[PDB]
DNA sequence: ATCAATATCCACCTGCAGATACTACCAAAAGTGTATTTGGAAACTGCTCCATCAAAAGGCATGTTCAGCTGGATTCCAGCTGAACATGCCTTTTGATGGAGCAGTTTCCAAATACACTTTTGGTAGTATCTGCAGGTGGATATTGAT
DNA sequence: ATCAATATCCACCTGCAGATACTACCAAAAGTGTATTTGGAAACTGCTCCATCAAAAGGCATGTTCAGCTGGAATCCAGCTGAACATGCCTTTTGATGGAGCAGTTTCCAAATACACTTTTGGTAGTATCTGCAGGTGGATATTGAT
């Protein structure tokens, strides 16, 4: 499968210089990881993401997932409500925060910008025929 | 006396003078453009009417037009056309 | 990991390619108007006698006919290349028309 | 009357139609085939054009009749009215 | 003091005429208020798209006026429009220059 | 379910019984025939409506139906179908 | 047509296979229903002449 | 979350589909091609079926949605309602 | 022992599978594949039984027709084996590509 | 030419799922009568666009020659596909449960239709008028073909 | 590589057919304002079918082996298509003429619609019933492939 990684960060969905994963076509910024990596002191060798590392750890066997998750929920007896939650967090590649859409839609004058930025009806608009302006009359 | 022949010449000319402010157009090209507009209009209206029939509704709304656009246009044309239609409807009802 | 982020004669086939370019640059009609008009009139006459045609009607027919034949020749050329030839033959026309569904 | 006229579609015209299609070498027996297929296509279209015309109770075949007869066979044609 | 509907929506295509064509076209028993607005918006969008492509094709040909050849080039050179108008013949539009690889001399 | 699903089963069975007296028909075949009847009906009706729109008419008449039958069916089928339709209409109006 | 095709197969009842065999064996009916798929209809038996032995 | 599931269209099934088409000898590389074309056809039909379904504001895909999505591509299907 | 020459059983299979009307793909793998494909247009979808049956019917009809066209393009080139370029030509002429 | 070996079909029984009626019955949908508007059929008429003739002149089609290159046939050879076993796995079923989702009923309420005016806008003739472009000419340039 | 011969492209120039443009003008139609009716949205409900398991049974898919036949490459050769030249013939253009057919205008009347009432009827459900067929079993035999 001689694939190539995406051209955008898997976490913030933006562009830049990415540390890439070999197994999967994901790519991440350096500060968009957990924990953030120093761009100079980068460990060479085989870098895998959280998801592929979880897969190779469980050897792609989900009967072992049954095993480890049952043992985990047996151990975390103090907070048994947050047991399964506390077990799933370790299978996800990092993300950035974006408000749920049931919160943004309570205020109708509020619109998500291009890169997930705030806009509140005081934004004039981007200039479309000002691409036509670089051409001009 | 012979009747009037409505067409889309003037609106096509307005759109052209918006995109390319200094290029004209021929007359056979304008005929091609009128035929194009009529064909696409008929396609979308027929699909919307079929949709309203299937669901036992008796009204064509912007929802039917939007679904017909999604069914008829390919790929990114659909995304951009839906954006344009939604923006225009929102501006129309805000007034 | 990655981190990847003695009279002059042209050799047979030259004028063919020159003509191909010349007629793929142009946009005119390639048949003469008068014989095509007579053909259309003969056919329509054996359909329904005492007919009349506007000029634009025969022009539309000529445009549609030529577009049809050009498309058919493109498909025929692909079917000829498929059998490792350069010459188009009637069996290629028959194959293209059968696959398109126009005959069978 | 108006009989023959199918040989009016000469061999140079068919060679031109083939050159516009990208053909480099042409056989000797494709002219008969092309005449046959042109005749078939023309009959199929003219039958419908005349049907429309005579339903409208006219004697002149309009261009709209032709574009309708073409549209009803999946051969839509832009630039002649409609 | 009577504004138009296309001016109220910010369009160039006519909303009243499209509304009338929808009404008298035998499509449904009733027609909403925003159906003509939506339809005019998408018609104007497609018109502008194809006209921009054709104007570029006309400029790179050293001309100042669009002809059917330019419309044909613009349509056939784009993928989505070639899907949309794949079964359409443009009168006096010509074809796309294309010679197969095995025919060229070597 | 209160809703009723009108179909053409009984009429197709009458036709079958007069054509082939002692031959039954399966349920899947009856569904095939139902789809066939609906398809041909809507084809003819759509063509009739079109060629009534072209001529600036409002009524769909026997003439529109006859022309749609001539446009949609192949030669021998169209000839026999036109014969049957005219025979039915002349028997009807003189009743 | 379908009833004849069924009786030629020594049966009493019509099944979609018989409708398919009747449609695809006629010329004008096949032209009227050329773009139609019939459920559980099968296909028409024919083998090309060059595929046969010898 | 279902994965791969395309190798479930086994090689004997494709050989059977070819035998019903009249094919006498089959290559080694046509199984990949057949899987590709089946996947393309299925996506093109299912997109439209789901569009109809979600316009009707339902969560279940009816058979009528499928026959409509098929009819809108010139693949009319008799025997499933309609 | 008793062997059949290459091609005999192929003709037998052609006759046998042209005489029948049953489906040729298994139902459960096709159902899984259809669900996985639809998983990309909308999550949490339900299907009726008849919907999947209709999809299977249409797909099998499509593939059989394509194989007929492909066999034609193979016999055109003085061959008996069908090859991927045959499929590509048949689909190009049809207008799919 | 002979013969064993399969695989296919022809003949017969049987249990059963599907086809065939019947009453109910029951909406519910179609036929009957009537008053009304209106859209399509007749008659007239003007005028426009089509068919016919004509001529003349040049551009295109036709027939011939000669030769080069392509299509078709033959040989050979390797490798790729098919046919037959032998395991094993995963599809089919069928039985049961959970439960989400879809179809039916009632309100009501927001939205589309119908009608009368009035101003605007888009279209047609007439006439106008610039101007981009098509036609003609020469000059330079790139490409082709035989040494 | 050299060089000579053609075909194509570029730059310049000129006339004219077509696109931009009012103006009249003007007639059609779109937008505005009310009152009415009706269709679609929201809540509730029940009951139906779709998802999820379980548990065998066995029928199909997978991997291996072997061999034979087909696809692909190389040679050769005839024949058929192309390129070029001379000849003539027939298409195209310009122009006028007759005249038939089409589109607009007025009249008007036969027909389709809308409403209300009564009567078949055809569609679902039991509800029952029965028989045409799918499956199974034996035997004849038609074809294949190795002798
Ligand atoms: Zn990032
Ligand atoms: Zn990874």
């Amino acid at each position: 499968i001689d694939f190539e990684n995406e051209d955008f960060c898997s976490a913030c969905n933006q562009s830049g210089s990415f540390l890439c994963c070999d197994t999967c076509p994901k790519s991440f910024h350096f500060l968009c990881l957990d924990p953030p990596i120093d761009p100079n002191n980068l460990p060479k060798g085989d870098w895998h993401c959280n998801e592929c590392k979880f897969k190779i750890f469980i050897n792609n066997s989900m009967a072992t997932l049954k095993k480890i998750e049952s043992n985990f929920i047996k151990q975390n007896n103090n907070v048994k409500i947050f047991a399964k939650l506390l077990f799933n967090i370790d299978s996800h590649n990092p993300k950035q925060f974006q408000l749920p859409n049931y919160i943004k839609e309570t205020f109708p004058a509020v619109k998500t910008g291009s890169r997930g930025q705030y806009s509140d009806e005081n934004d004039k608009i981007p200039l479309t025929d000002r691409q036509l302006f670089n051409t001009s009359y | 006396k012979r009747s009037r022949k409505e067409s889309y010449s003037v609106y096509v000319y307005k759109v052209l003078k918006q995109v390319h402010p200094d290029t004209g157009i021929s007359s056979k090209a304008m005929g091609i453009m009128n035929s194009f507009v009529n064909d696409i209009f008929e396609r979308i209206a027929g699909e919307a009417s079929r949709l309203a029939h299937y669901n036992k509704r008796s009204t064509i709304t912007s929802r039917e037009i939007q679904t017909a656009v999604r069914l008829l246009l390919p790929g990114e044309l659909a995304k951009h056309a839906v954006s344009e239609g939604t923006k225009a409807v929102t501006k129309y009802t805000s007034a | 990991a990655r981190t990847k982020q003695k009279p002059h004669r042209y050799r047979p086939g030259t004028v063919a390619l020159r003509e191909i370019r010349r007629y793929q640059k142009s946009t005119e009609l390639l048949i003469r108007k008068l014989p095509f008009q007579r053909l259309v009139r003969e056919i329509a006459q054996d359909f329904k006698t005492d007919l009349r045609f506007q000029s634009s009607a025969v022009m539309a027919l000529q445009e549609a006919c030529e577009a049809y034949l050009v498309g058919l020749f493109e498909d025929t050329n692909l079917c000829a290349i498929h059998a490792k030839r350069v010459t188009i033959m009637p069996k290629d026309i028959q194959l293209a028309r059968r696959i398109r569904g126009e005959r069978a | 009357v108006l009989r023959d006229n199918i040989q009016g579609i000469t061999k140079p015209a068919i060679r031109r139609l083939a050159r516009r299609g990208g053909v480099k070498r042409i056989s000797g027996l494709i002219y008969e085939e092309t005449r046959g297929v042109l005749k078939v296509f023309l009959e199929n279209v003219i039958r419908d054009a005349v049907t429309y015309t005579e339903h409208a109770k006219r004697k002149t075949v309009t261009a709209m009749d032709v574009v309708y007869a073409l549209k009803r066979q999946g051969r839509t044609l832009y630039g002649f009215g409609g | 003091k009577a504004k138009t509907r296309s001016s109220r929506a910010g369009l160039q295509f006519p909303v009243g005429r499209v509304h009338r064509l929808l009404r008298k076209g035998n499509y449904s028993e009733r027609v909403g208020a925003g159906a003509p607005v939506y339809l005019a918006a998408v018609l104007e969008y497609l018109t502008a798209e194809i006209l921009e492509l054709a104007g570029n094709a006309a400029r790179d040909n050293k001309k100042t006026r669009i002809i059917p050849r330019h419309l044909q080039l613009a349509i056939r050179n784009d993928e989505e429009l070639n899907k949309l108008l794949g079964r359409v013949t443009i009168a006096q539009g010509g074809v796309l220059p294309n010679i197969q690889a095995v025919l060229l001399p070597k």
